[PDB]
């Protein structure tokens, strides 16, 4: 009980990553898009 | 309109179709030119697609003689370096060779060496390509070996592996003993023990991106540029 | 029973049949060298590009759809602050997915021109999958088993799956001592699944009154080799099993076994094993 | 020379002796190996090659 | 009256850890409300290649050490735990000189007076048996092997081509608006050019002047596809080419009859395994592999498959199913 037992293309795990850096990718483009409308 | 002699970037173009507008093509027949030449860059492209796979399913390294009946071994003149390999004289390895093939040994005749211990000094500074010689022994000299430089071809396993014996004379009634004696020495882990102890270990066995494709790319676009220079200075 | 107790108590000298080597039988007993090489396995029934469901599954296109939404409001942001991409944005940008579409006049408020380029690059590491996908749809060509082997996560309990199964040894012999100097849990799974004769076990696989059987690789390969009907193909050759030889048991001590041995390796260096 | 399918490799294994598979003791032990030997010295495989 | 108590580093039962300021052990809480007992042990440092002499003392504690704590609970006397200097098991190993075996680490500690039990899993065998007495086994503990199970898209894919693509498409877009000024939103229809190129997806885009620039252009939209397209043929080939054949099974497998540089499996340097694995005279192949690449510590072996240095390991089944 103290050591033994205690105890610690699919698109859903290997594109997974692909996903967070395309959604991260998105948000930081989506950023741009609204500065550059707000700037000119 | 400007397919006079501008042809050669629109066509060009129209080989790789990068989304690179040129005009808006009212006659029918350069539709139906375009139309088959599109399907040309289409199955040219697969073409080239399956090229490349073709060429990443051939393995990494092979080695320079993967077969006792290669065809260096039958006439050196297939390859520009004539190579060279030698035997022991006076053994049974010769007489195995003329065993098997007679016209090895009359390619041996004019490449003949010395001794062992000569066709290692051969070996190390380069009067040797290849020496034909036991398994095992080989395995060793490559172990002690300084830098792992001298190794065998795999591991001796396109030949023809014999063994060793203890050789007696014909009715000897001392041979069933030795027999008995051998046959305990190998069932107990003590023939084990002294190939543990008598072999060397150090050198060891067999120790998406890519280089040199687009390096050689790079030269033929650094010979772009310079007929970019060449245009823009004239 | 049977060998072992004629020759640990005496009353035989030797067991020149089949007998396994496991720990107790090295103790009680010496064995010969192993002039056979034998494997187990298992028996089963085993009896008789479609549609794909890879890359989207049907839960990625939700998120086709919330981008193609994003990016139609967008376009209609840079409408309301400068031409039909008001609500036909989801044909343009599916529809230069396929680089055959007509060329939409793009708005100069340099916006429109960046997510293309970026939804192209999507694309082409999307084809770049698909091509992928499609190569390597070459590495297979026939259905997996049932069961890959003793590391089949099956063994743990049919109710993870959808079919229960059933699987059963010889009563009170040497394979069962195998499972429990191994596996305690498997004798448990198999007490409850056993069975009574190896060819009423072949009849019971045939009938479909079981499920899976354990015996040796090696005759089960020539019992295949003569079945009526030829569907039943072994799974595995011993990668995932015991593969064990069999040698001749003698008594501790015994002088005649060593020149037996000598028999033994007179057998094999002739061609006439 | 026939066909145009056929790689002979370079295997040259077990060089045998193709001849004539003979009787036991028989007066035509000897005439037929002389002239089998007088068969060898002329051009008798050579023009039937 | 005073027990040398000798062990060896063993991971999920020898816990070490050097003193807070001097000599002391921070009592640490367990998640069951036990406070972890730590004793004081005087350790080594490194091996001997490693270090050349450091010995401290520093904490023990773990599986071992409490059941030391439990055997001092039980039976009334005085101990001191001590370690031993190397990190091997032990075997019987020739000496040189008048040919004889001898054993070393905690038995060659014990047998020379050097020590008075050894606390730790000892394999019971042949050799071990008939020298000195044993007790009761408390642990059974089978054998396995270690594995790896484990698209190269950006992020696991390394970062030479793509800051070279970008720097170069920005060249490209730099050195051709340069040509626009110097002609034998100008600069963002130079961008777009430039990005529509590489595009290779359909743009309503239209033909700048190049009349000394077309070249450079066809040169680039050639350059872009077969960047692009070598780069998905050699993904998709290396993606079928990337084997699932990855696991051993066991003991029995006919391809690590004929292994390669590909099946790589050892085992920890002078341990009792290998001495069981080298007592089975048909393990003779696997002995001769496993003693290409002996390990010396657990911590080691973990640390190279780990980074896919290994393929295969083997070890005890509950310790791996603790690192799990
Ligand atoms: C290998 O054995 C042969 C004899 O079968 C040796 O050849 C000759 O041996 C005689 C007597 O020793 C010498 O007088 C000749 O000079 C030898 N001729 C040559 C050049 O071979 C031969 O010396 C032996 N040694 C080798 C090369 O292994
Ligand atoms: C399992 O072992 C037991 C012995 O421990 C065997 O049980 C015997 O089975 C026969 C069947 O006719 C009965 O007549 C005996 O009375 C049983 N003996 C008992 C009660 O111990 C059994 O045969 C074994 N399994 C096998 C070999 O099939
Ligand atoms: C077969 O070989 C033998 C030995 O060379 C020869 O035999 C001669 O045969 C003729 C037949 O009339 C006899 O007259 C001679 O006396 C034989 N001579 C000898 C040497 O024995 C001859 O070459 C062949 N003929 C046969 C069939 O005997
Ligand atoms: C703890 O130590 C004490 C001694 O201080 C032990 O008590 C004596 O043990 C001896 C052992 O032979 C007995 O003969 C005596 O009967 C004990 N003392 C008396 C006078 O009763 C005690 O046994 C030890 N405890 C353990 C668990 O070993
Ligand atoms: C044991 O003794 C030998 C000398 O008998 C020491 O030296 C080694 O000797 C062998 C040949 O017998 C050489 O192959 C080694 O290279 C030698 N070792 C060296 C100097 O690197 C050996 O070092 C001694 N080993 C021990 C355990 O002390
Ligand atoms: C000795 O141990 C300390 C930690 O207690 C460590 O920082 C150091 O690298 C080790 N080496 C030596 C001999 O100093």
């Amino acid at each position: 009980k103290t050591w033994v037992r205690y105890q610690e293309t699919l698109t859903f795990e290997n594109m997974a990553g692909v996903f967070m850096l395309v959604a991260g990718g998105i948000v930081a483009g989506i950023f741009l898009i609204f500065i550059e409308i707000a700037y000119k | 309109s400007f397919t006079i002699g501008k042809a050669i970037w629109l066509l060009w173009g129209l080989v790789f179709n990068n989304s690179v507008p040129v005009q808006n093509p009212k006659g029918t027949t350069s539709k139906i030119m375009v139309s088959v030449w599109a399907f040309f860059a289409v199955i040219f492209l697969a073409s080239y697609t399956a090229n490349l796979a073709a060429f990443m399913i051939q393995e990494e390294f092979v080695d320079q003689v993967t077969g006792l009946s290669d065809k260096k071994f039958q006439r050196p003149h297939d390859y520009s370096p004539p190579f060279r390999f030698g035997t022991v004289p006076n053994g049974s390895t010769e007489r195995n060779i003329r065993n098997n093939y007679p016209y090895m040994h009359q390619y041996m005749t004019r490449f003949n060496q010395r001794g062992v211990e000569d066709a290692l000094v051969s070996l190390k500074t380069g009067k040797l390509d290849a020496f034909i010689y036991d398994a095992a022994v080989l395995n060793y000299k490559a172990g002690r070996d300084e830098g792992c430089k001298l190794v065998t071809i795999g591991s001796g396993y396109i030949f023809a592996t014999t063994g060793y014996g203890i050789a007696l004379q014909k009715g000897s009634p001392w041979k069933r003993q030795i027999d008995l004696a051998l046959l305990q020495f190998v069932g107990d882990g003590e023939m084990e023990e002294l190939e543990t102890l008598w072999l060397t270990g150090i050198c060891h066995n067999e120790k998406q991106l890519d280089i040199d494709n687009m390096a050689g790319v790079f030269y033929m676009l650094a010979a772009a540029m310079a007929l970019s220079l060449i245009t823009f200075i004239w | 029973n049977g060998m072992i107790g004629e020759v640990v108590y005496q009353r035989a000298v030797m067991a020149v049949g089949s007998l396994t080597i496991n720990e107790e039988r090295s103790e009680v007993v010496d064995f010969s060298v192993p002039f056979v090489e034998t494997g187990i396995s298992v028996m089963v029934s085993r009896s008789n590009p479609s549609a794909f469901l890879e890359p989207f599954s049907a839960s990625v296109w939700v998120m086709m759809f919330v981008m193609l939404l994003i990016v139609s409001a967008i376009a209609v942001f840079v409408f309301e602050y400068f031409s039909f991409t008001i609500g036909k944005a989801i044909w343009l940008l599916w529809g230069l997915v396929f680089n055959n579409s007509v060329p939409v006049q793009n708005p100069k408020g340099t916006t429109s021109k960046i997510m293309v380029s970026v939804w192209a690059f999507f694309a082409v590491i999307f084809l770049a999958s698909y091509t992928a996908n499609l190569a390597a749809f070459m590495i297979q060509e026939e259905f997996v088993d049932q069961v890959t082997g003793l590391s089949d996560k099956k063994f743990q309990r049919p109710h993870d799956y959808s079919p229960p199964f059933r699987f059963g040894t010889v009563p009170n012999g040497s394979t069962e001592r195998n499972i429990r100097n191994n596996y305690p849990y498997m004798h448990q799974y198999m007490t409850r699944f056993n069975q009574r004769g190896v060819e009423d076990a072949l009849v019971s696989l045939k009938t479909g009154k079981l499920d899976a059987f354990i015996y040796d690789a090696a005759v089960l390969n020539y019992k295949a080799g003569r079945d009526e009907g030829c569907k039943l193909v072994t799974i595995g050759s011993g990668y995932i099993f015991a593969t064990t030889g069999y040698g001749i048991a003698l008594q501790k001590g015994s002088p005649w076994k060593r020149q037996i041995d000598l028999a033994l390796l007179q057998f094999v260096g002739d061609g006439e094993m | 020379s026939q066909k145009c399918d056929l790689v002979t490799t370079g295997e040259l294994f077990f060089r045998s002796g193709f001849g004539i598979g003979m009787r036991k003791d028989s007066p035509w032990k000897q005439n037929v190996s002389l002239s089998i030997l007088k068969s060898h010295e002329n051009g008798f495989m050579e023009d039937l090659d | 009256t005073r027990l040398k108590i000798v062990t060896i580093h063993q991971e999920p039962f020898v816990y070490v850890k050097p003193t807070m300021s001097d000599g002391t052990c921070k009592e640490e809480f367990t998640v069951n409300g036990d406070p972890v007992k730590k004793v004081i042990c005087t350790g080594p440092n490194d091996t001997s290649p490693g270090s050349p002499r450091h010995t401290v003392p520093q904490c023990c504690y773990g599986f071992c050490i409490d059941l030391l704590i439990k055997l001092a609970r039980t039976m009334n006397f005085t101990y001191e735990v001590h370690l031993v200097a190397d990190g091997k098991f032990g075997t019987q190993e020739r000496v040189n000189n008048s040919n004889k075996k001898e054993w070393n680490g905690m038995m060659g500690e014990l047998l020379s007076g050097q020590a008075d039990m050894i606390v730790a899993p000892l394999t019971i065998n042949n050799e071990r048996a008939q020298y000195i007495e044993f007790s009761k086994p408390f642990k059974y503990q089978g054998l396995t092997i270690l594995v790896k199970k484990e698209d190269s898209f950006m992020q696991p894919f390394q970062s030479t081509l793509w800051l070279l693509v970008g720097l170069s498409v920005h060249v490209v877009a730099v050195m051709l608006y340069l040509l626009d000024r110097f002609s034998p939103l100008t600069l963002s229809s130079a961008m777009w050019f430039s990005w529509g190129v590489l595009l290779n997806s359909g743009i309503g885009e239209g033909a700048p002047r190049s009349f000394s620039a077309r070249i450079l252009g066809m040169v680039w939209a050639g350059f872009a596809m077969i960047i692009v397209a070598s780069y998905t043929a050699n993904l998709a080939a290396f993606l079928v080419l990337d084997r699932p054949e990855e696991r051993i099974t066991g003991i029995n497998d006919p391809r690590l009859r004929n292994p390669s540089d590909k099946f790589i499996y050892a085992t920890v340097k002078q341990s009792s395994v290998d001495i069981y694995f080298r007592r089975q005279v048909e393990l003779s192949t696997m002995y001769r592999h496993m003693e290409k690449h002996n390990y010396e510590s657990a911590a080691e072996a973990i640390q190279a498959v780990r980074d896919n240095k290994l393929h295969a390991f083997i070890w005890d089944s509950a310790v791996l199913e603790f690192e799990a």
